[PDB]
């Protein structure tokens, strides 16, 4: 434990040392216990003569012997006109670690009693203030978090609003339909992909059951421009394309064999309707077109383990986003894919690799862009820590 | 009143209890005796900072003057793994230029020293140096047993 | 308020419920 811990220490300090080459803004906290999810809710307060912003973070708890809870954070960040030293990372006389909006610290608004840790939590886009998720008993749960007391209940006791049944086992995926309102899919340990159509006591059954896979499906996302069209990942390494129009369940439309190793994590361009990509154990980013997913349009190297998610930019086609196990959340570019670089360049990475994030002590869990100050990215890892970053405009410029 | 430091208490033991994070603990404050000087100066941002923008007094300015700075001083490599290997055996060679400096760097350490030790046990803890060894620039520490630690592990009182 | 945590000490009396858990680590760190 000795060798690695000294290469990670190390490799920590510098990046500090080095952080005002890299970032616009770098701010590290700390929750009482680790976020296994991050993502920020839509909406934005832009103060009438102030040099901040704030916005509104979905997070969770991940403890076995306390009560877990739902959790939404406040963090403010700044805008063009707020001035801060940029100079170097502090870590001394704040009250989070970096440089950025002074104000900019993060703050629990609403912690809601939960059945187990949170595995995954993502809100409704046709209503932010509804979030469904992810539970160890195999139930999705839905929650309005305005309708719930500020404070919860020390008796721990957890009230859904709904309680969505279909999976047999727990799991991770998660994916509201940003077409049709309260369409939400659900990946399980159970092999099972699992919808609901809540704009239907306070259980629901599963209105549709998709059972392709043949082994833990660990991802599902909607295609964001076809209200029909959703993909899965599973530990089968296969990537599935499915048409909530068809009248068979048991077998996808598109069925392709995605990586040597089991398949974690997917996401669809928000702007191509063609273009997705996935993540895999086996330290591969794929990118993928629907017009022929019989290989990979392109596989991005550069990860040194299992990568758990991935997320294109909300601002950029081609920008995209992958995190991992070897503690590290890699940014990538697309256009620069077939690029000429220097021999200096080429030690680093391919060039289509546009950044990377070295702030994590531990494995990244999950990630967010955040939808209204682009390039700021909220990232979550083990060790209890909560990064909100922004890599370097020079970076991302010429 | 006490009602409410002892709940901060509780959040902190919930934190501190968890090894990963009992770690990162480590890895944002401890530096040890030889390696404040090499972290706790100027930064080449800072330096850069001091000789290409002499007339810059302030620091307090936006995201944008900030990028103009940046977009001046040229693109960053990108945090490679070879990077962090060029970096880390550069910081191998600032240690042993502050060692054998041995006019206001750290002194060498019967000295009350914190010490991290791993294995059975996992934190930082307290001790006395029973022996210096300039040899594999190494201490003897004894814990309030014995152990052969490096200086960079190392912090005075 | 001083508590003991796993050898090190904090006077956690400067801090409140609110406080994020951030500074009162530092604190927790730093030593005499």
């Amino acid at each position: 434990d000795a060798v690695e811990e000294r290469v990670i220490n190390e490799e920590y300090k510098i990046w500090k040392k080095n952080t005002p080459f890299l970032y616009d803004l770098v701010m590290t906290h700390a929750l009482e216990w680790p976020s296994l999810t991050a993502q920020w809710l839509p909406d934005v307060t832009r103060p009438e003569g102030k040099d901040f912003s704030i916005h509104r973070l979905v997070l969770g708890t991940h403890t076995s012997d306390e009560q877990n809870h739902l959790v939404i954070a406040s963090v403010q960040l700044p805008n063009d006109d707020a001035q801060f030293d940029a100079s170097h990372y502090d870590s001394e006389k704040g009250e989070f670690g970096g440089f950025g909006s002074v104000s900019g610290k993060i703050e629990i608004e609403i912690k809601i009693n939960h059945e187990g840790e949170v595995n995954r939590a993502r809100y409704m886009p046709q209503n932010p203030c509804i979030i469904a998720t992810k539970t160890p008993s195999s139930d999705v749960l839905v929650f309005d978090y305005t309708k719930h007391p500020s404070k919860p209940d020390p008796s721990g006791e957890c009230n859904p609003d709904l309680r969505l049944r279909g999976h047999q086992k727990e799991g991770y995926g998660l994916s509201w339909n940003p077409n049709l309102s309260g369409h939400l899919l659900s990946a399980s340990d159970d092999h099972t992909i699992c919808l609901w159509d809540i704009s239907a006591g306070k259980v629901v059954d599963a209105k549709t059951i998709f059972t392709g896979h043949t082994a833990v499906v660990e991802d599902v996302s909607w295609h964001l421009l076809h209200e029909s069209l959703f993909g899965s990942v599973a530990d089968d390494q296969k990537l599935m394309i499915w048409d909530t129009r068809s009248n068979n369940t048991s077998k996808p439309s598109h069925s392709v064999d995605a990586h040597t190793a089991e398949v974690n994590c997917l996401s669809f361009n928000p702007y191509s309707e063609f273009i997705l990509a996935t993540g895999s154990a086996d330290k591969t980013v794929a990118l993928w077109d629907l017009r022929n997913l019989k290989l990979k349009l392109h596989s991005f190297e550069s990860h040194k383990d299992e990568i758990f998610q991935v997320q294109w930019s909300p601002h950029n086609e081609t920008i995209l986003a992958s995190s991992g196990t070897d503690r590290r959340l890699n940014v990538w570019d697309l256009s620069k894919i077939g690029e000429e670089q220097s021999p200096e360049d080429a030690e680093d990475g391919p060039p289509e690799l546009l950044f990377i994030h070295g702030g994590h002590t531990a494995k990244i869990s999950d990630f967010s862009w955040n939808p209204n100050e682009p390039w700021v990215i909220c990232s979550v890892s083990e060790d209890n820590i909560m990064q909100v970053w922004q890599m370097a405009e020079n970076i991302y410029n010429d | 009143d006490k009602k409410a430091s002892q709940k901060i208490g509780f959040r902190l033991r919930n934190l501190l209890k968890l090894p990963k994070a009992h770690k990162w603990c480590i890895y944002e404050w401890f530096y040890s005796n030889i390696d404040k000087p090499l972290f706790e100066g100027d930064n080449d941002f800072c330096v850069c900072l001091k000789e290409s923008f002499p007339n810059l007094k302030t620091r307090k300015l936006t995201r944008v003057e900030w990028g103009k700075i940046r977009r001046l001083m040229g693109k960053p490599r990108r945090c490679s793994s070879a990077f962090f290997e060029e970096e880390r055996s550069a910081l191998k060679q600032k240690r042993q230029k502050i060692r054998l400096l041995q006019d206001e760097i750290p002194l060498p350490l019967g000295t009350k020293v914190t010490a991290r030790l791993r294995g059975v046990h996992d934190g930082l803890f307290t001790g006395q140096i029973d022996a210096v060894d300039t040899l594999n620039a190494t201490y003897r520490v004894t814990f309030d047993g014995t152990h052969t630690i490096p200086d960079y592990e190392v912090l005075s009182n | 308020y001083v508590i003991k945590l796993f050898d090190r000490s904090v006077d956690l009396a400067q801090f409140s419920e609110n406080t994020p858990l951030y500074p009162i680590c530092r604190a927790w760190m730093r030593n005499s």
